[PDB]
């Protein structure tokens, strides 16, 4: 047919169908927008996560730079 | 005339047609937020040259 009808109007009607289709995909956008994100979240945390542990990890460890000990080195004194 | 709708039948058909077609505006949505986010990284102008670094 000459796009839809004539007398009616297909109009009403097929703007409410546009709608699910413009719907069924911002259902779909949502779940995607996460899937894209999300593969970022791992690193996004783990980039977070060693700033975090370096930090208290080497702001008060510099027995390291000395060598692999301090103290427990009971032995013969002197001065 | 006016409200009443003497075609009470609301054809699924069309319905599904467009439901058809938001299956294809699925994918092209799905893909065009997926590129707002994957054409983003492909930085085609030469970004950070050796390892991360200044």
């Amino acid at each position: 047919g000459a796009m839809g009808s004539k007398g009616p109007d297909i109009l009403v009607v097929l703007l409410s169908v546009m709608g699910a289709i413009l719907l069924i995909g911002l259902a779909a956008l949502l779940i995607w927008k996460l899937l894209i994100t999300i593969h970022d979240r791992k690193e996004f945390a783990k980039f977070e996560e060693e700033r975090a542990r370096a930090k208290w990890d080497t702001a008060n460890n510099p027995l390291y730079k000395e060598a692999t000990s301090t103290f427990t080195n009971i032995t013969y004194r002197g001065t | 005339g006016a409200m009443g709708s003497e075609e009470r039948a609301i054809p699924i058909w069309w319905v599904l047609v467009g439901v058809l077609g938001g299956l294809l505006l699925l994918t092209i949505l799905v893909l065009a937020m997926w590129k707002v986010g994957f054409f983003k990284r492909n930085r085609p102008p030469l970004e950070e040259d050796d390892e991360e670094g200044e």
